[PDB]
């Protein structure tokens, strides 16, 4: 262990057929956040299958070439890396995760919810305007959508109509700003007050 | 052999829509159980009756 | 309690749902969203919903009027 470079071991298992021995030589060790330990370490879970371990292999040490890693596991049929080369490429960065979708990996659930940390506004109309005309579960679409502060404005409540007279009825959301927007309005109203009165007390 | 027999398993509980979907999530918080609560929605939104109705409107708040 | 009632014991709901209303509000958004998740149809009246609307729109009068008040004498006293 100690004393040792690992960089100048790997490399002899790598072109040998025979790496997978150093498996649990790779279980104590990976602290070093080593590129050849995470790098043909995760070659290992992605064709062995391994997941929990995978995931958790990669749970803190980051070292490594976050792109082609991803590429095989796309280029699989076990979803269980196709979901997490999804991840892989999102990885604190939700934007790609969503902007690659399509008819599968259109999951009516986590696509639901990997949104929402967004931040490109806008991208709500993306995927809205897609839902309309792709699927129906526009509603828990345009409404987790809305409940978020409000990054679904007029100019998306509306690019809907110009289509869908019928459809549109939901609403859970839309008043959670009304009084919101009536409650940031006692308070200011509240405030107003505030000022008024005073304004009596050093001057009536 | 038992890993790719492993493999088949999954789109094998209620096929890959509520079943290895489900095991992934359990491998937003619920909030985000709540979110995938206005969740079920079949025969018709399969929800706003009761529990579903009842959670989204409590968070939505 | 009581207009939860009205539904599902009589039909005056409409007098019911208003009246409680138009006295400051005690029906909030929290009232006039359970009718549509539930009665779709049945709903339609308002006398009060506007009441409290450009009443929320005179508050508002007042308000941007003092905001200005504000403004003017900044810009006044500080120009």
């Amino acid at each position: 262990s100690p004393r040792l470079d690992h960089t100048r071991a790997v490399n002899y298992f790598s072109k040998v057929k025979q790496l997978p021995l150093v498996k649990p030589y790779l279980r104590s060790v990976q602290n070093h956040n080593n590129k050849s330990v995470n790098e043909s370490l995760n070659n290992l879970f992605i064709t062995e299958e391994d997941y929990q371990a995978l995931r958790t292999s990669i749970d803190a040490y980051d070292n490594f070439d976050n792109i082609s890693l991803a590429q095989r596991l796309e280029k699989h049929e076990l979803i269980e890396f196709r979901r997490i080369a999804a991840y892989l490429f999102k990885g604190n960065n939700r934007w790609k995760q969503s902007v690659e979708l399509c008819k599968k990996d259109s999951l009516y659930k986590d696509a639901m919810q990997y949104a929402s940390e967004s931040k490109d506004t806008e991208l709500a109309e993306e995927l809205l305007q897609w839902f309309l005309q792709e699927e129906k579960r526009e509603c828990f679409g345009a409404c987790l959508f809305t409940c978020y502060d409000l990054l679904r404005p007029d100019v998306v409540l509306e690019t809907a109509w110009r289509h869908n007279i019928m459809d549109f009825a939901m609403p859970y959301f839309i008043q959670v700003m009304k009084e919101y927007l009536t409650k940031v309005d006692k308070l200011d109203a509240s405030e107003s007050l505030r000022k008024e009165e005073e304004q009596a007390t050093e001057t009536q | 052999s038992e890993q790719v027999e492993k493999n088949k398993i999954n789109n094998r509980i209620a096929d890959k829509a509520f079943y290895q979907q489900p095991d992934a999530d359990i491998i937003x918080x619920x909030x985000x159980x709540x979110x995938x609560x206005x969740x079920x929605x079949x025969x018709x939104x399969x929800x706003x009756x009761x529990x579903x109705x009842x959670x989204x409107x409590x968070x939505x708040x």
